[PDB]
């Protein structure tokens, strides 16, 4: 199995997932 | 010309007449510039080039982003079990796969995977784990759905929904700015995955399509020659649908059916080859990521008997009612959510559908199974090596009841669930739940088949197809035909769909089965109603979306449509000579519309011409910059070439489309629809009597 | 309305919109009539469902006739090599079929099977039993040839051809009766297998296209509703197409993609499910009755590596360029068959070419071998179980030499035949010879191939696609993708195309390289001529067919194709009233135009509509036989409602189609395309002043073009 | 019919042996290695080697097909020569069509034999 390639696509959708939620927070709060 | 002009406005659509004039023209300019300088042949070869690079960087971008989506999706259903502690990072098949303590009773069973009572209860079974599982479950459920619905309010809006007709308006000449934006893309791609992830009545296949058009949009930009031309990018968008279909369902043929059938209304013949170029490269892509060639694959070692096409043939009858239904009711539930107050709370009403989901699910195993998974099981033939429920009952006797139970109690939830899971604000895809259900419905019919000739053998009919003791029934081809036939139901669709499900199953035997549950399901669809859900919705949005089966009425002319009618004013002309730049901006802002018409005199009403509100403002403006002295009072001539009158010719259309007033109405639509026109000047006796626009003919038709 | 009203002439195109429009108004007298009896509801229903029942039929035909041909065809291909005394209605395959004595070197060998040699000498082996044997091929070859010709000759000279070029003309809006009737169909039923068992180098499998055509026809003129209006029986050829590809190749999603590519100019969306389900059910019945599920299966172990696109590509090119030459040597031959005096002598000239080819074919294995075996046999992958001369040299080290030679000389042999073979007068398709010329291609690249990987594996390509003594490379697959590029070559279709080669493979693991050999062959066509085989005869017939690849200058302008010009005069005009019936008479009599404005007056020049030829007499004689004392004195009044004026305002298209004359021809190009316009009428200032036809369009591009 | 139906076992050179095709009518079940062949020429530990060498098929055929194809084929063209040389030398409502289409043939043959140029 290619390990590797559920590993890049698993972190890296996380990194985007946080990488959006952290800009919609800072949006919510930080813009006001 | 004045930059900006022949441009076109949010949520106006285009006139493809003027959009292939400009392509002809830039394509000229740069067939003359060529043999200028070897650079102009090098950028000649990269625009001759532009076509097929952009459908190849749409398709490997298609590619790309439906493998991440699905890999990520897989371990975010896995999460709501449990986690894998040995692999925070695989999902339940995957962190079982190496281990060496799975039994055939449980093929995922491993001690490295935990359920959430492993990690928190301690105990893996007993009634304190299973009421921590459910928690937990309905938990990851809400959480999921909660981020999808918050990620697609906040960024884009757009991204909410499976997107096919937004794409269909899209393609038939209208313009939605931001739906195929980055943003849209990367919202749709994340709350897709969140979505899937929180079990709600939704798929990704569909929605995989809009993804490929944002992508193809993307690449559009790249390029001038598409980027310019607005037909041109809507040919990109059909290759970037067909390249979604591919990934979608891993059927490049069935992509450019669909591209062709549903979402393209114009399809160039080049464009055929450029979607399936960019099909299968989207295609190779996927199955050089996600794989870790047919994602339904199914063995029926038994061929189809000609006495199983009357179930098959009753299969479509259900497809096809249950599509109806589901466009008798999602609609209506859609358009509650337009006109009561719980459509001003879309995240409240994702979190209290999660939250109905998740608890009506876990119970039963199919529902909390994800919905591809349960297709892909029901598929699978019965064997011995097989140690599904559903062929238990087979096991047994060669409990039937009590499967058959549980498999009516999931179509009714997922009945019931997708009804009120499309049209909310979190990307959701018909193509899954309508397999799902039918697959059930298919499944559920073959067992009843199978019992039936199993226990009755003495039947002519049964003993001549089937030896006797034998299991010639497969209840997977049952099931894929119902699912084939509720698809075509929900969606009407014909050729596509069966060469999406033979591509997706890798059946070609079965091609005969699926054809006529299709056309059966598609026929009573028809029976209650010519409109699929796509169609249904385009019109609940109000969307300009005109289509072949709309036709007026024969007592229609093309007076009747004309915009002045008797009550209106006379429609807005604009003389050719003696005409001020004021006067004409006074003109721009008393009156929407799309286009004045432009005459070389008032009292002869002879059209000269038409000329676009939008360049007429755009031309004004950019010539009072370029030019000193224009306040408005200097004059402007349309006609061919102290005062310095402005030149407003050159956004002038020299040969604007006209019918006369005699001409029924049913023509006109005819030449609307073949040539995609914005307006056309009924003129009567040579002078110009009034204007018909693709809005007339759409409001009219929403009338009758 | 008069009898006879709304039809068209031979070789006459029709007006898509007034064909529409005629449908529309028998839709509102059919759904008008329902609720008058039940009798009416029965008949509003089958009209509901003529369309299915006609697809049906036409696929039920189709699905008839190709088992038949392809029987048949078998079977007299057979008699040549000999005879089978015990069953003469068996072929080789089929005499040998419960033989004992067959062995593993000869499979075909059993006593049953008499060559004509063993018939004639009695010895089997000898320079005797070869010399007859030749004699009885050529003999046998020449019989079937001047056979076909005769019969095309005596009863249906339209039968001859492909017919595809005139299918993609008439679903256009050509006319060509005749071509879809039931002597054109059984004739070239018949000589389609008569020219296949001459062994010509020609195919049935494209003309199976125009024989389901002749049966969607002859099945549209038992329903009313495709019987009365052209484009309804358009749309149901346009599925009969679909099914004859289908049958030809098995490939019902091929088929109604060739269907929708190459031959349907108008392909509505319902004719896209119609089409599939005629191709499903002629599939279907040839599969009830020709076997006796894939016609080419293949089973390639070793899929297809990324390097192997490489050698994949050249046989793209090779595709392309062959191609090419064949659209620029057949036409240019073609072109002389109409010029010098050798085609006046159609029958010599088919005796001609069979002598040659027999003469040519017997004396090596794989020409004297059927086109279409041959294409199977080149398909077949090597294996131990197999006996096949291709894979001796693979079983002597692992002659490469003397069957890489054999190959070449078939390869020429059946390059240069082709091009003769394709315009002679009896059925001949494209299809069979370019897969078979492709398939040799890739065979001897496939061999090359192979022997550089095994001779050299040291090379790091070669070693890590394929492991040190493997048979990774795999003939049968480059002999496929060969096929698929000289057939994309020379017919320039792409998608089609493949999924038609997929489906006759019955593997779609090979669908990416077959799609970029066909993209190559395509695109190197293009580079030596953008018009097709099919679209060169189109272009060589001088039919008036249209098409979206033609464009006009950008100073070509309304005004410029006007017809009246300027040394032409005035054109025809009709004034509305005050007019005699004899004034109308003389008028049609002198001029050929299709049809004649009709004006208010003839100073305004205020267009009130057109009045076609064809209607305008049928109106005139149907009014002169219903109503007395009409001797061409009476007025005819074209005005809405003693001298008993007649009314032809009932013939009168009140809305007729017009430009402007500064507008670009451009536009009037892609309006006649969009809409399928037979006439336009350029108009100046609100008053008539020319009309611009089709004819008129497809002659300045033949202008420019020339 | 035994003569419709057959199965045949074709085995590829083993060591000393030559490959060898053996047939024979039987029934599928029948139909197998051990039966076809009778005896084998590869010793009896190596018969299962040889037999999984070895390949077999059972195969079945419609006669009749082939023959009434045959037949009606060889019928229509018998009788369309029939009327060719009645045609050729005896020539020399339904009446009411075939003369019509004779007229329609010879159009038909002038465009495409004689000129080859049909343009209208
Ligand atoms: C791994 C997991 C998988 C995830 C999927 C990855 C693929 C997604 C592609 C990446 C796109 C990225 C999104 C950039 C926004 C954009 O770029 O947004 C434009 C507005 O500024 C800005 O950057 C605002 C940026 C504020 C901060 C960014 C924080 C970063 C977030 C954290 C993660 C990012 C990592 C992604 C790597 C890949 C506005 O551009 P748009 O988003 O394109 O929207 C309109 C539309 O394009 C119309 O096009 P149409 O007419 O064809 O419909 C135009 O015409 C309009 O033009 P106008 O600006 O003149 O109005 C235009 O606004
Ligand atoms: C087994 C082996 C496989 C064989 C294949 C079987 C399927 C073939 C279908 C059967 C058709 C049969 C062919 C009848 C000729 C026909 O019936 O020919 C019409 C002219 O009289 C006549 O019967 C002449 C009949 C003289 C004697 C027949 C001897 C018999 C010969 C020996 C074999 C018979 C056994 C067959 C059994 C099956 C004229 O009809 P056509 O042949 O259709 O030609 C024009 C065209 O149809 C236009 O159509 P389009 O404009 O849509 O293109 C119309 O409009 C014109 O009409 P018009 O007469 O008013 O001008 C029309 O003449
Ligand atoms: C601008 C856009 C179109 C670029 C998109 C590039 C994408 C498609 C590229 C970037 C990285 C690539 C991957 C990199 C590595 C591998 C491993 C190899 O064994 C198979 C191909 C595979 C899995 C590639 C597939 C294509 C890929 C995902
Ligand atoms: C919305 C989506 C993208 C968020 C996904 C975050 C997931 C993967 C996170 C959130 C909470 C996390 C858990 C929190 C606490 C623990 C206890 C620790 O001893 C082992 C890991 C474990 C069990 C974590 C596993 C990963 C986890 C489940
Ligand atoms: C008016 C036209 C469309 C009618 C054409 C009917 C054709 C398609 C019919 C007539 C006779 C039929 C055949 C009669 C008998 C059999 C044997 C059966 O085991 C398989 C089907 C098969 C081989 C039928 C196939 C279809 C067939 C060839
Ligand atoms: C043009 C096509 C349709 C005609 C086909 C007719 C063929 C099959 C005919 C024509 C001449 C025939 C042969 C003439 C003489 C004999 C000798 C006799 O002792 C056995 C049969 C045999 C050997 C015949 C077999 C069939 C035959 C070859
Ligand atoms: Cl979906
Ligand atoms: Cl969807
Ligand atoms: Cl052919
Ligand atoms: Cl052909």
């Amino acid at each position: 199995r290619s390990t590797t390639t559920i590993k890049v696509i698993i972190v890296i959708y996380l990194s985007v997932v946080g990488a959006l939620l952290l800009y919609m927070a800072f949006l919510m709060l930080v813009d006001p | 010309p004045i930059p900006g002009v022949g441009t076109y406005d949010d949520f106006h659509t285009i006139d493809w007449v003027r959009e292939k004039c400009k392509d002809r023209e830039r394509h000229r300019r740069i067939n003359s510039k060529k043999k200028e300088s070897a650079w102009e042949m090098t950028k000649s070869l990269y625009d001759a080039w532009s076509g097929w690079l952009v459908v190849t960087l749409t398709g490997l971008a298609s590619g790309a982003l439906a493998g991440l989506i699905d890999i990520a999706a897989d371990w975010m259903t896995d999460l709501k079990e449990g986690i894998c502690l040995s692999a925070l990072w695989y999902n339940h098949e995957q962190c079982c796969w190496g281990s060496n303590e799975t039994t055939f009773e449980e093929r995922d069973k491993c001690p490295q995977w935990k359920t959430w009572a492993e990690l928190i209860i301690g105990q893996a079974e007993g009634p304190g784990s299973y009421i921590m599982n459910y928690i937990m479950y309905i938990f990851w459920a809400l959480s999921f759905a909660f981020l999808a619905v918050s990620l697609v309010k906040v960024f884009a809006p757009y991204a909410c929904g499976s997107g096919i007709p937004e794409i269909k308006t899209i393609l038939s000449g209208f313009i939605i700015r931001g739906y195929l934006g980055k943003w849209t893309l990367m919202i749709k791609t994340i709350t897709l995955v969140l979505a899937v992830a929180s079990g709600l009545s939704l798929g990704k296949e569909g929605p995989l399509v809009h993804v490929a058009c944002c992508c193809g949009n993307i690449f559009s930009y790249l390029f001038p020659k598409y980027s310019t031309n607005e037909a041109k990018k809507r040919e990109v968008l059909s290759a970037a649908s067909a390249a979604g279909v591919s990934v979608a369902f891993g059927a490049p043929i069935g992509g450019v059916l669909f591209s062709l059938e549903e979402v393209s209304y114009y399809f160039p013949l080049k464009t055929l080859w450029r979607s399936f170029f960019a099909a299968l490269v989207a295609a190779f892509v996927l199955r050089s990521i996600n794989p870790f060639l047919v994602l339904f694959y199914v063995e029926y070692h038994t061929p189809w008997y000609l006495f199983e096409l009357f179930p098959f043939i009753l299969l479509g009858v259900f497809g096809g009612l249950w599509g109806a239904f589901f466009i008798r009711a999602n609609i209506a539930w859609c358009r509650r959510r337009k006109s009561t107050k719980f459509g001003k709370y879309p995240v409240l009403e994702v979190i209290i559908v999660a939250a109905i989901t998740a608890v009506i699910a876990f119970p039963n195993p199919y529902t909390r199974l994800n919905t591809s998974e349960l297709i892909k099981e029901l598929f699978t033939d019965c064997g011995p090596l097989e140690s599904s429920s559903l062929c238990d009952y087979r096991n047994d006797m060669n409990g039937v009841y009590s499967a058959i139970w549980q498999l009516c109690l999931a179509l009714i939830f997922k009945i019931i669930m997708t009804v009120f899971t499309f049209g909310i604000k979190v990307p959701s895809g018909l193509f899954i739940p309508s397999m799902a259900i039918g697959a059930i419905a298919g499944r559920i019919v073959g067992i009843a088949v199978e019992q039936l000739a199993y226990y009755h053998h003495d039947w002519f009919i049964f003993k001549e197809w089937c030896e006797v003791g034998a299991d010639c029934i497969t209840p997977g081809l049952y099931a894929m035909v119902g699912a084939a036939a509720c698809l075509g139901g929900v969606t009407r669709m014909t050729v596509s769909l069966v060469v999406i499900v033979f591509e997706l199953t890798g059946g070609l035997e079965y091609i005969v089965p699926l054809m006529a549950a299709v056309m059966t399901s598609k026929w009573v669809g028809d029976a209650f109603g010519r409109e699929g859900i796509y169609e249904a919705h385009i019109r609940l949005n109000g969307y300009p979306f005109l289509d072949a089966k709309e036709e007026f009425t024969h007592t229609t002319l093309a007076a009747d449509v004309m915009r002045p009618r008797r009550n209106d004013p006379p429609l807005a002309v604009l003389t050719q000579d003696n005409m001020t730049v004021d006067d004409i901006e006074n003109m721009i802002n008393e009156t929407s519309y799309n286009g004045f018409p432009v005459i070389m005199s008032k009292e002869s009403q002879r059209l000269v011409g038409f000329a676009l509100r939008r360049d007429l403002t755009i031309a004004i403006e950019s010539a009072r910059k370029k030019q000193e002295g224009i306040v408005g009072s200097s004059r402007v001539c349309f006609a061919q070439h102290s005062p310095r009158p402005l030149k407003l010719r050159s956004i002038l259309d020299m040969s604007p489309f006209t019918v006369t007033d005699h001409t029924p109405m049913e023509i006109v639509v005819d030449i609307f629809r073949k040539l995609g026109l914005r307006q056309c000047l009924v003129t009567h006796n040579g002078r110009l009597l009034g204007i018909i626009t693709k809005k007339d003919i759409l409001r009219h038709m929403a009338q009758t």
